[PDB]
C-alpha cells in the first residue's frame, strides 16, 4: 500500500536513460538518501 | 567518456550519449524536469 518514492540505492547506472533526470535530485545536484541500517527484512525478523 | 564541453557557447562537464529523443527541427537545446540542460543537437552534425 504505502509506495517509497526514494528507496537508495545504486542509482548511477540506473540513472542513465533517455529522460535521465527521472525525479529528489536524481544525484546529479548534490542530493541522495542513503539506505537504512535495517532492512526490511530485518525489521520483518 | 566524462569530458568538458563547448556546444555552441553552452559549457560544462558530463558524458555526452547517443540521444533517443527526437527534436523538432527548431529545437538546439533539452532540458530535464528541474530546468537544467540535458541533451544538445551539435553545432555541425545536428545529432542530439
Ligand atoms: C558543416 O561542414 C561539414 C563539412 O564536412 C558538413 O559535413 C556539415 O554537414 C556542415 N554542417 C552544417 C550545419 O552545415
Amino acid at each position: 500500500k504505502v509506495t517509497l518514492a526514494d528507496a537508495g540505492f545504486i542509482k548511477q547506472y540506473g540513472d542513465c536513460l533517455g529522460d535521465i533526470a527521472a525525479r529528489c535530485a536524481q544525484k546529479f545536484n548534490g542530493l541522495t538518501v542513503l539506505p537504512p541500517l535495517l532492512t526490511d527484512e530485518m525489521i520483518a525478523q | 567518456k566524462c569530458v568538458n564541453f563547448n556546444f555552441n557557447g553552452l559549457t560544462g562537464t558530463g558524458v555526452l550519449t547517443k540521444s533517443n529523443k527526437k527534436f523538432l527541427p527548431f529545437q538546439q537545446f533539452g532540458r530535464d524536469i528541474v530546468d537544467t540542460t540535458d541533451a544538445v543537437r551539435d553545432p555541425q552534425t545536428l545529432e542530439i
